[PDB]
């Protein structure tokens, strides 16, 4: 089954029709103000109207700020595009970092392109060619038979394939794609034994035309046309040889690709869904990262930033002695929206125990559980809630199918925390 | 009917279709014939080297 | 709606420097309002652009943070037109592993200066389907000879008169501007246009860019071409090293020089790659080349004018009082944090079905969003809580 | 033989009891009860593979023996569990960043069980014809049971062609893609021609029918999809390890296709175990991803070793416990390792004495233990094999104390080095 | 060695030796900055900066048909 992760349980921001926060719901539990916010953003992404807009989830760690992302996600669902990202990936050994930043700005912003695919399949009844102009293609399906004349370009892939004939093929004129999917079914009775697999002749059409969405990002344009791979010239297919390392993609590449999104938007083959770049340990940017999202967050095509910062008065990495509230350029901070998490009750962290317990399929006794949320209250929440899987574990071995006080007394000596191992150092 | 369809096999009822990727149209960069004649340098200022 | 990739940014408002033929700066127009003499001063910059006579001069947009230098920017480049090269980076760009600081800013300086050429082509085809090659249209019927094979692909549309060109009804003619920049590119490789767009470029040798400099001088005598000089515009340019500077300093001097605007919000500080303390972060012998142009904190009717334009940019209507609470919010936390506000408040009056932005959706948005000074109080609070104080 | 006597060549495993409670010296394991239990404890949730993302750190003493119980932790999880240890200094590579190549040892850790259902037929050439000028053949393959006799087409003739198959070789042949493999010459064919040829060693003729299906289990890391995937011919990167930097998209389809796999029953996922040791070389950016990386559900255990206590964190100037920030210390569960007692010492000394079979009298142990407790483990474990090579050049049997003395003398610890260095301390270098 | 306060006319004096000079005389101008590359050591670029100050002048009597 699904294996289960820290962050599993949360499901939405479980805030009801008006915006405001069920104290539990959705797997969060607390963080009612937070989690009210995380809605109006959510609202904001949305709205789809608004780009660089860039909101910062600060407080100590253990507040749910990851939480309230994942949230934030759950919300939208998969159709929008969630970038998750950590403030130390920009740290490329291939490109410059403020390259790995824009390169996740376009990652968040989606497009979903209708295409019309051009799909000759069939059994290769001849295959002629003319000097190499042409190639006279008969293909044979349940329909009919038809020859065509196609490129060199899809001749010579068909050579690359090897398809000569009783072959089932199935050509995709877009992308000049040939796939040999095997030999007819006609021709299983020839042999006793031989070295092919035999697949049946296509039902449908010889020439199919399909309208199909695809979903692409704005990143995958980019990337795909910095590094072509379609077209058959011998000058692109030595240049598919080079290791495929990232290159520092131009802001003419991305222009472009503007444009001709912008063209499909106006055909109304296209349609924008840009989406939010959540940026965790936002921390680890230094100096550089943040003054470059300066200029980021001003683009009119940016998506929505989610910042995530549990540091108090950090110093800025890169500059060696500036302080800042979290690890944050104060020029930064005027242009997000902060979003504060605060610490728990006691009862709070039971409930998020309980939770957790009921998504690893713990069952555990009101004692423990009361045990328990003492130890978080001393140690910290996640502690406690990775006391339960070896708590389990424990019981399962005692031969019983819960979790009493003396598993979890045997697994709080079993095991330290920080603050104990910090002691007994 | 559509159970009776299911019930035979899923795919009578929805096809699972190849995974293809989306042909995007190659970038027409312009730009001036002059910019190729560019670093050609004049024939009779070129001596043999 | 249909949403395009340009959507609602920072600066969107802005259409232009709001100036009178005078130059004189009216108090709100193409969406600036205040800035009088930052708004006066950028547009005898942008008078200087236009004229295009002088090479390599450098302007510098000073002042706190949220007084609209990168605002100023925008409106320069929305008056200037996609005709003449603006190009804008970040001072981080140029820390490139792919090329040293002194080649991007080079490349920077060179996507700057832009040559126009225009070119007659031979366009006369057209309604024609038969095969040979005699052509007829609505008021022409011509026959052509031909002595090769391409029109085999022809068959299955115009043609160059002069050397034969195929693809698929007068000479008509072309202007292509192309930067110096895309020049050295697509002739440093057999396919270095390429390099324009993935960045591959890797240090275009001193050697090719000193025969296109000449080669374009060439041109520019004999008639062929017209430089088009822009301007470059480096946003945060306190970013930039020591190292950067000193190069600005001498590549500034070239008459292939554009104009360069630099922004930067920080006093007296350390130049970067030094221990140094100069007033912009920019060495004194940099600030000496450049002309300093500082722009002075809005008043309370200069911020509640930005938030009006920003709110029809936005389209949310607000009311009166909705406006003065925001105005004081702008006065006493910071312009930006209430430009936020207001797509927040936005958003809250209409998960309540309401149309109109009230105070009380200020409020709201007030305690749900919290600006830098608030969190940093809230945060000294839980002082210990936080990670390495 | 190219597995020598290790460090942790005794190690077999935790040596725990079905309660998982640790006996005292078993499976090459001594003391270190408590250490061992909550490791036992480890790795039954590491056998489950159902909760993602899992960290532990062992700290301790140096010489307290944190990797020997990560050895014994391996150990006992198995071959069929990925088990990837590194240290933290491997991650600084020239190749790609700190990032890339925890991200690369994570997925090391994640194991892809792909069944596939072959049709192979097996059966010993009794009899081949081929006639050639399209070629037309015949071949007659029997089990034990069943004798059939195959008309070839062209590919299968070409296929055997390449693989030379005679009368007597026992081959499998695919019947999807037409493969030969030769599992040997058979029984009954046996010995082959009268010409040059070499010696003979001979299988048995296959059972059962001739086309017997049968399921295979092919076993991956998600790190191997991800760099066969990425560059077309990536795949001798898995040996070279030359993947620089593979993309994030790319790992993204992988992982919605490995998903994909397991709701259609064709993968099976094996959550394994990274082990890192010496993490505190690890900087604070590697921690804070590590942070997030533990996130996923394609996460591994991890386990990490540190003898740090309230030191710097690398890249920082900020003190830690173990040169670990507390965000990532929160994340995790920490296992300490208590010191050696005399008896203890005793014990894990003779394990290593059988380990390197060398014998030692009772006055040896005695002597040897105490120099342990006062020097360190390992300087006596080495001072074994050092007095038993002394005891063979004497022509002895039994390492005696005479022999653990001169060894003493011969190999000196750290105390006593840094004594005679603090003697001479103007001839030494840069002090 | 030209040296003085900013602004004393070092960079005008140098220019005005390479108009004394010509375009005969090569003349390669330079920044400190540059020896700095990503892709040569900063000896190389400044051994090659050397190698592109001496000229060679080529005579050639180009007969062509
Ligand atoms: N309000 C909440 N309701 C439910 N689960 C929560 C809540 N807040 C935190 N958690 C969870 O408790 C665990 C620890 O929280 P995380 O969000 O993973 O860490 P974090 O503290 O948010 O990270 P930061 O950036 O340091 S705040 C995770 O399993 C979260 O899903
Ligand atoms: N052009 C300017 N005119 C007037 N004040 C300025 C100007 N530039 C910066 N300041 C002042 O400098 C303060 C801080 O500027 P920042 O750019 O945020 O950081 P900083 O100036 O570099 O200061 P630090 O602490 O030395 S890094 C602002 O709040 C202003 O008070
Ligand atoms: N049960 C045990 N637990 C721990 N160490 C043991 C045990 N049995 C034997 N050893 C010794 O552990 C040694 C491994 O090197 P040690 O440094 O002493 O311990 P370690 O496993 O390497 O952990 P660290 O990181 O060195 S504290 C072997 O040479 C054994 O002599
Ligand atoms: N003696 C001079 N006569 C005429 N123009 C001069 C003279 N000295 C400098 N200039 C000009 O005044 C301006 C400043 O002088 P520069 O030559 O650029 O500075 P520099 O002294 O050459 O180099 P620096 O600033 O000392 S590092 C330039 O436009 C020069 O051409």
């Amino acid at each position: 089954t699904q294996r289960i992760a820290s962050h599993s349980h949360v499901k939405g921001l479980g805030l009801d029709e008006s915006g405001l926060a069920k104290q539990a719901a959705s797997g969060l539990v607390g963080q009612e103000n937070a989690r009210e916010a995380c809605g109006v953003i959510v609202e904001l992404i949305k709205s789809k109207k608004m780009a660089g807009r860039a909101v910062l989830l600060a407080g100590p760690p253990g507040t749910g700020k990851t939480a309230l992302a994942l949230a934030i996600a759950q919300e939208l669902g998969s159709k929008v595009p969630f970038c998750p990202m950590v403030g130390s990936e920009v740290y490329s050994t291939e490109i410059k970092k403020t390259e790995v930043l824009m390169e996740n700005f376009r990652r968040a912003i989606g497009l979903r392109i209708k295409e019309t695919k051009e799909v000759y399949e069939g059994e290769v009844t001849e295959l002629t060619p003319c000097e190499i102009s042409h190639v006279i293609i008969g293909l044979k399906t349940a329909k009919g038979t038809k020859q065509l004349k196609l490129d060199p370009s899809i001749f010579e892939s068909l050579q690359k394939e090897r398809v000569e004939a009783g072959d089932v093929i199935y050509i995709e004129a877009n992308s000049g794609a040939v796939k040999r999917q095997g030999r007819c079914d006609t021709y299983a009775t020839e042999f006793d034994l031989e070295a092919e697999e035999y697949v049946p002749l296509p039902k449908g059409d010889v020439h199919k035309k399909k309208e199909i969405i695809q979903d692409v990002t704005l990143h995958d344009l980019d990337v795909a046309n910095a590094r072509p791979q379609g077209g058959q010239d011998i000058l692109s297919m030595m240049g598919q040889l080079m290791k495929p390392k990232k290159t520092e993609i131009t802001d003419k590449l991305r222009g472009e690709i503007n444009k001709v999104v912008n063209k499909y938007i106006d055909q109304g083959i296209a349609e924008l869904v840009p989406g939010v770049l959540f940026v965790d340990e936002v921390h680890m940017l230094d100096i550089e990262c943040f003054t470059y999202l300066h200029r980021a967050l001003e683009s009119s095509i940016a998506p929505i930033v989610i910042f995530a910062s549990n540091r108090g008065n950090c110093v800025i990495r890169g500059t060696e002695d500036i302080t800042s509230p979290h690890g944050i350029p104060l020029d930064l901070l005027d242009r997000v929206m902060i979003i504060r998490t605060m610490l728990y009750t006691p009862q709070e962290m039971k409930q998020i125990i309980k939770i957790r317990a009921q998504t690893e399929g713990i069952n555990i006794s009101e004692e423990a559980l009361n045990h328990l949320g003492e130890i978080g209250t001393k140690t910290t929440l996640r502690y406690s809630v990775q006391l339960l899987t070896p708590a389990n574990l424990l019981a399962k071995i005692n031969g019983k199918d819960s979790i009493e006080k003396e598993h979890v007394e045997e697994i709080s000596e079993l095991f330290y925390d920080a603050k104990s191992s910090a002691k007994i150092l | 009917v559509r159970l009776q369809r299911i019930c035979n096999h899923p795919g009578l009822v929805e096809p699972r279709h190849p995974g293809s990727s989306y042909v995007a149209g190659p970038l027409e960069y312009p730009s001036a014939s002059l910019i190729l004649k560019a670093l050609e340098r004049d024939f009779w200022k070129e001596a043999d080297l | 709606d249909v949403t395009r990739i340009e959507r609602i940014g920072a600066h969107s408002h802005i259409r232009g420097l709001g100036l009178d033929d005078a130059l004189e700066p009216r108090q709100a127009s193409q969406g600036m309002v205040g800035q009088l003499a930052a708004r006066r001063a950028a547009g005898v910059v942008l008078e200087m652009i236009r004229e295009g006579k002088i090479a390599g001069r450098a302007v510098l947009i000073a002042g706190q943070p949220g007084t609209g230098k990168t605002a100023i920017a925008m409106g320069m480049a929305q008056a200037l037109g996609p005709d003449t090269p603006f190009t804008a980076i970040a001072g981080s760009e140029i820390f490139s592993l792919e090329m040293s600081k002194t080649e991007a800013l080079t490349q920077a300086f060179r996507r700057s200066i832009g040559v126009r050429i225009k070119e007659e082509t031979e366009i006369i085809e057209g309604e024609v389907v038969e095969i040979q090659l005699t052509l007829k249209t609505t008021e022409m019927e011509t026959i052509y000879d031909l002595g090769t094979k391409m029109i085999e692909s022809l068959t299955k549309i115009t043609i160059d008169k002069a050397t034969g060109k195929i693809s698929k009804q007068k000479r008509k003619e072309v202007v292509h501007t192309v930067s110096l920049h895309e020049i050295d590119v697509i002739n440093s490789r057999t396919q270095g246009f390429l390099a324009l767009f993935s960045g591959d470029t890797g240090e275009i040798k001193s050697e090719v860019r000193e025969q296109i400099n000449a080669k374009v001088a060439e041109w520019r005598e004999e008639g062929k071409a017209e430089i088009i000089p822009g301007v470059l515009f480096i946003d945060e340019v306190h970013m930039l090293d020591i190292e950067s500077f000193s190069f600005l300093n001498r590549a500034l001097e070239s008459d292939m020089a554009p104009v360069l605007i630099m922004a930067t919000n920080r006093g007296i500080t350390r130049i970067r790659g030094t221990s140094y303390q100069s007033p912009h972060g920019i060495p004194i012998d940099l600030l000496d080349r450049l002309l300093i142009v500082s722009t002075t904190p809005y008043s309370e009717k200069d911020t509640k004018q930005i938030l009006r334009i920003r709110c029809e940019e936005e389209d949310v209507e607000m009311s009166e009082d909705a406006y003065t609470v925001l105005t004081r919010i702008g006065l006493e936390t910071s312009l930006r944090y209430a430009i936020q506000l207001i797509t927040a408040a936005s958003l809250v009056c209409r998960k309540r079905k309401g149309t109109e932005v009230q105070v009380d959706d200020i409020k709201r948005v007030y305690s749900l969003f919290l600006d830098e000074s608030r969190s940093t109080q809230y945060m000294k609070e839980y002082q210990d809580a936080f990670l390495f104080n």
